[PDB]
RNA sequence: ACCUCGAUGUCGGCUCGUCGCAUCCUGGGGCUGGAGCAGGUCCCAAGGGUUGGGCUGUUCGCCCAUUAAAGCGGCACGCG
RNA sequence: GCCCCUAAGCGUGUGCUAAGUGGAAAAGGAUGUGCAGUCGCGAAGACAACCAGGAGGUUGGCUUAGAAGCAGCCACCCUU
């Protein structure tokens, strides 16, 4: 655990956040690989995914302005990092929560801009 | 054989200096 | 029960303690508990 | 939750596959029939089925493609599997075979493109050594 | 020290007494006495805990520090909710029954046994094959229900005999 | 290379001999001589703990500088003596040098790979003795065994020494060796 | 076993067990050795059964080296006789051994089975001795 | 040791012969055993024993004894009493002869009478003799003929090159469950220790789910088929 | 080859004991390839018990009937 | 040699021992404790408790019925 590793993993981080527009932020807890390998192939056709640490996150969240999230970064973490519209993957992970329903979304973030849960099921919906 | 153990461990006190007669 | 002067850890699951003075291996299989002496 | 590969058109034996999954509650007759009738069109390879039981005991049998260490044997003309890879090579594969075999496996594997598949056949071709070029 | 760092909470419905070392809690099921080791000394902080105080890190008072933390704790759970334990028993032709203040069981002996019921512990049947030990010490408690569980030599072959709530003994097949 | 000479203290002895010897590697210190083209040997005492660490890190041939009295002074480490049980330093041979000197020292050889599996590799010759200059001596030598069919030999000739060094011992001399892998009858064969 | 061909004396003294070895002190033809810490008599049959106790462990691969030879005999006389009139016929051939001295090496790709295989061979010596390595 | 395996439910083969009848690497070539021969005397001492195995799927104990030497002394016979006592442990008792000689006549004749002696100190029924001949690729084929005509009970063997090994399997598999007796019974619901045992360890024949129970018409070993004469269709 | 050759009586058996435990039976357990009956192996335990005959000077041994068992040793190979 | 027998120290200062070690013993077994130095990790929460995963090719090839991620031998790579 050499701590080389986790310098590169937070500089890349950032670098995705700040190549990329939105972000969809949810709870992986409970998913299997086999949910995890269908979704993969869904969430890589446009957007991408991350299961994180919470303090990689903040370390690699401080430089740009996705320090809106700092009380949220509080349980299970997993990012689905959109980089097109960011409703694509917001509708195909809101057919996971139907498909589901042990997975519950824990907030969002796009154009600067901080939201609820409430506020990205309509993120989803616009 | 405790008899000619005890006997030959007699010669490490203080007094005898490591040697004693018939060891 | 297994009276040996060398008691080792057999399986991943044998604890090595000391109880009353004595070496002795515990273990979920009975078959590997075993003390010194 | 089980787990079998039956010959192309023959089955039921008494040690290898009848009592092998009848000791868990299952039937025992129509599924060698469905399973004949369903390979009668591949009838060429050995196929693994994953039976998934439930609580009513009625089964849900998938067919899936055949298996990349057989597959590459009929594609090479070899039968009998190297024991010893990677010191004596016993059977030949063209790149474009591997391809062939990409194309038949495109369904039920993890590949995401055709020539990451490609890889993966050749990450199952080195385990019994099957010279690829 | 790490089990013995927090301190204990006491709840609104018991009476703590602390004359030395010489602790006594009383409450809505009973009274409990304790005394501590002559390293550890014990208090009670003005915002409602007890707390054990270890002034080395001797051996010897270290280990008297988890040790005073989980006795003190257990007294104080204790004297308030109490503890019960689930005990079944198994095999065709095996019950028990309660007299008055006695149990008796029935375990393919050509003799029914009888189990006393040692002081602060009450006996309560629910089933013939299913009952529950009651009482206000923990050490107790735990003992009475040791000697019940220990009254059929362990059989590993059909399981016959006093089993504990949520247990899976070790077996084995007999065949020839 | 651009080797930092590394700076350790000393002290000039008053005594010497094998009673003033066993005192000063009981007190803590390790006994040393310097000398060299100086013709003049001065016998100063190192301190244990500092020295062992800069050849824990920098191999033996470490290049030291040594404020003897106060007084810089480069030198390098000729030879050490251990005791073969208790593996300890009990005495060192210092060779006074200056900057731009081409001395002649033996320097070791890694070897680094994974050969194909039929194979088992034997090094034979551990260490190997080039001419280097005074503060540019390669502090290691590596001979990456990689692909190699059955038995091949590498002499000291396969060697890619660095700029500005010469191998002195003669390039026939033989390094490292693959061999097949012994079978498992060769096991029992071998030695009886 | 091991045994010389030819020796030109064949009644010997008792080899001297004094003093610390002077050669021989180093691991030079594998990658782990063992070495003696106590003087001892090791028999021609303690190296050869040791030898067979490391190649049972590895079973596949490696070269084990033995730098020591049992040269010196050691001589009995038949049991139930009296002292005097002669001195026995050599029994038993043995090789000097002063601590400091490396007795196998062995030369294996993973350290952990290497180890494991030399202690199993310095648990059938009569003697203490550790493992040391090439290193320093 | 034996006490405490007998109870299983293992039958059990005993391999016999002349020294240097390759009766070691006839249990090496049938199941894979790595066991070390030497083409000398007493190649083989211990009495060595691994799982044998069937073409139908059943386990067996295979046993490997001492190899017997000619003009041997009583006092050698007495001294390996130890090794020979699997003799009348033995189902089957497979005969090893060397296939390359001149008088298969002698070689039955010394062996059995060495082995008839143990038998009737010890008082059991003789087993079912077999005799293999081995080296067919060494021997000559004249004789293969004359033991063909002689012995009817006798199968031509090449351990050595392996030719008609699963003949072999065939006549220990009809030698073997032949000891067996075929059960007819009904096993009730309250004995529910039963139904994974009909189905591994003996042989099944029918099965129909009657009022009475299960009828199972079935085939066990000989502690297995005396043993569920409790509820027995017939007398 | 240290005590005894200006004497330390030598094998078996009988009578009479006394001690050790490295336990044959009886007593308490752990493990078991311990279903039961019966065993195998190890640990704790010296209170009591431990048969009568055929052969040999015999110790020892083999055998015949039994029994819960028919223990091993020391005490000048106990005891003239 | 200095607690009493027994003449003179239940002497002074700093530590170690829990075994009556002191007041017998080996190969070897071992979370008993004091001291000294290292290495990997960690407030970017390392370790313990705990949640959730721990998949595809696949039953990786020879071997016997068979090793099907899990008697034996060889190989031990790849996609998510």
């Amino acid at each position: 655990m050499a701590k080389a590793d986790k310098a590169t993993a937070v500089a890349d981080i950032a670098e995705q956040f700040k190549a990329s527009t939105a972000t969809v932020v949810t709870e992986y807890r409970g998913l299997t690989v086999a949910n995890l390998a269908e979704l993969r192939r869904a969430l890589g056709d446009s957007a991408t995914y991350t299961v994180a640490k919470n303090t990689l996150v903040k370390r690699a969240a401080s430089e740009a302005g996705i320090e809106g999230l700092d009380e949220l970064f509080a349980g299970p973490t997993a990012i689905a990092f959109v980089k097109g519209e960011a409703v694509d993957a917001a509708k195909a992970i809101k057919k996971f929560a139907k498909d589901n329903k042990a997975l519950v979304i824990k907030g969002g973030y796009m154009d600067g801009k901080a939201l609820s849960v409430a506020d990205v099921e309509k993120i989803a919906d616009l | 054989a405790k008899r000619g153990r005890k006997k030959r461990d007699r010669k490490h006190s203080k007094a005898n200096h490591g040697k004693r007669p018939n060891a | 029960m297994k009276v040996n002067p060398s008691v080792k850890p057999i399986c991943d699951k044998c604890r090595v303690i000391r109880r009353h003075g004595r070496v002795m291996v515990i273990c979920s299989d009975p078959r590997h508990k075993q003390r010194q002496g | 939750l089980i787990k079998l590969q039956i010959q192309a058109g023959q089955a039921n034996p008494a040690p290898p596959v009848g009592p092998a999954l009848g000791q868990h509650g299952v039937n025992i007759m129509e599924f060698c029939k469905a399973y004949n009738a369903a390979t009668e069109s591949q009838r060429g390879n050995v196929i693994p089925v994953e039976i998934t039981v439930y609580e009513d005991r009625s089964f849900t049998f998938a067919l899936k493609t055949p298996p990349a260490a057989k597959l590459l044997l009929k594609a090479a003309g070899v039968q009998k599997g190297s024991g010893e890879p990677h010191k004596t090579k016993v059977a030949k594969v063209t790149w474009d075979q591997v391809r062939e075999i990409a194309e038949t496996k495109k369904a039920d594997l993890n590949a995401n493109d055709i020539d990451a598949a490609a890889k993966i056949i050749a990450g199952t071709a080195r385990s019994m050594g099957i010279t690829v070029e | 020290s790490r089990i013995g760092k927090q301190p204990v909470p006491v709840p609104s419905g018991v009476d703590v007494t602390i004359n030395g070392q010489n602790l006594s809690v009383k409450g809505p099921k009973g009274t409990l006495t304790l005394d501590v080791a002559e390293p550890i000394s014990v208090s009670r902080a003005e915002d409602g805990a007890i707390v054990v105080t270890r002034p080395d890190d001797e051996r010897r008072s270290r280990s008297l520090h988890g040790l005073s933390r989980t006795l003190i704790a257990n007294l104080v759970t204790g004297v308030t909710e109490g503890y019960t334990q689930k005990m079944e028993i198994f095999g065709v032709g095996y019950r028990v029954q309660l007299k008055g203040q006695n149990l008796e069981f029935a375990l393919g002996y050509s003799h029914p046994v009888l189990i006393e019921a040692p002081e602060g512990i009450t006996f309560a049947v629910e089933s013939p094959t299913k009952f529950s030990v009651s009482g206000i010490d923990k050490q107790k408690v735990g003992q009475i229900s040791a000697v019940i569980r220990r009254l059929r030599r362990p059989d590993p072959y059909k399981g016959k005999g006093v089993r504990y709530e949520g247990e899976q003994i070790r077996r084995k097949v007999g065949k020839t | 290379t651009a080797n930092i000479p590394n700076k350790l203290t000393a002290n000039v002895r008053t005594r010497t001999g094998k009673g003033a010897s066993r005192q000063a590697r009981r007190d803590g210190k390790v006994p040393a001589v310097l000398y060299g083209h100086g013709t003049d040997p001065q016998h100063l005492e190192l301190n244990a703990r500092d020295f062992a660490a800069v050849l824990r890190s920098h191999g033996t041939n470490a290049i030291l500088t040594l404020d003897i009295e106060g007084t810089e002074q480069l030198a390098l480490t000729k030879a050490l003596d251990v005791h073969p049980i208790r593996r300890n330093i009990q005495h060192a041979d210092l060779l006074v040098v200056q900057r731009g000197e081409k001395v002649t020292v033996e320097v070791t050889v890694l070897v680094e790979g994974d050969a194909t599996p039929g194979t088992l590799v034997t090094q034979d010759a551990n260490t190997i003795e080039i001419e280097a200059e005074a503060l540019s001596i390669p502090e290691q030598l590596t001979v990456s065994v990689e692909g190699v069919e059955a038995g091949t030999q590498i002499t000291a000739g396969q060697i890619s020494l660095p700029e500005g060094v010469n191998l002195i011992s003669d390039p026939e001399l033989l390094v490292v060796n693959v061999v097949e892998a012994p079978s498992a009858e060769a096991l029992e064969e071998e030695g009886a | 076993m091991l045994i010389p061909r030819k020796v030109k004396h064949r009644k010997q003294h008792h080899p001297e067990q004094r003093g610390i070895a002077s050669g021989g002190t180093s691991v030079s033809f594998g990658d782990y050795g063992i070495q003696a810490l106590e003087h001892a008599y090791i028999t021609n049959r303690q190296i050869e059964s040791a030898r067979i106790a490391i190649n049972r462990h590895i079973k596949r691969g490696g070269k084990v080296w033995i730098n020591i030879f049992p040269d010196r005999p050691l001589t009995k006389k038949p049991a139930e006789t009296r002292m005097g009139s002669g001195k026995g016929s050599p029994e038993w051939w043995v090789a000097n051994v002063k601590p400091g001295r490396v007795l196998f090496e062995l030369s294996y790709p993973d350290e952990k089975t290497a180890r494991d295989a030399l202690t199993r061979a310095i648990h059938k010596l009569p003697i203490k001795a550790r493992i040391v390595t090439r290193e320093e | 040791q034996r006490g405490s395996r007998r109870r299983s439910e293992i039958p059990s083969v005993a391999i016999v012969g002349y020294t240097n009848a390759g009766k070691s690497s006839l249990l090496n070539a049938l199941t894979g055993a790595g066991v070390l021969v030497e083409n000398a005397l007493f190649a083989t001492l211990e009495p060595t024993t691994r799982r044998g195995e069937f073409e139908d799927g059943r386990p067996f104990v295979l046993t490997d004894t001492v190899g017997f030497v000619r003009h041997l002394p009583t006092q050698l016979v007495e001294a390996f009493r130890s090794t020979l006592e699997e003799v009348v442990d033995a189902d089957l008792l497979i005969h090893v002869v060397d296939g390359s000689d001149v008088n298969p006549l002698a070689q039955i004749n010394a062996v059995r009478t060495v082995i008839n002696e143990v038998v009737a100190e010890y008082d059991i029924a003789p087993p079912p003799e077999l005799l293999v001949v081995n080296k067919i690729d060494a021997a000559t084929g004249v004789g293969l003929a004359q033991l063909r005509r002689a012995l009817p009970d006798a199968v031509f063997v090449s351990a050595r090159t392996g030719d008609g090994l699963d003949k072999l399997r065939s006549r220990m598999g009809e030698l073997v469950e032949s000891t067996d007796a075929t059960v007819d019974v009904t096993i009730p619901y309250d004995r529910g220790d039963l139904v994974a045992r009909v189905h591994t360890d003996g042989h099944v024949d029918a099965t129909e789910h009657t009022d009475a129970g299960t009828r199972i018409k079935a085939r066990v070993p000989a502690p297995l088929a005396a043993t569920l004469r409790e509820y027995a269709t017939f007398a």
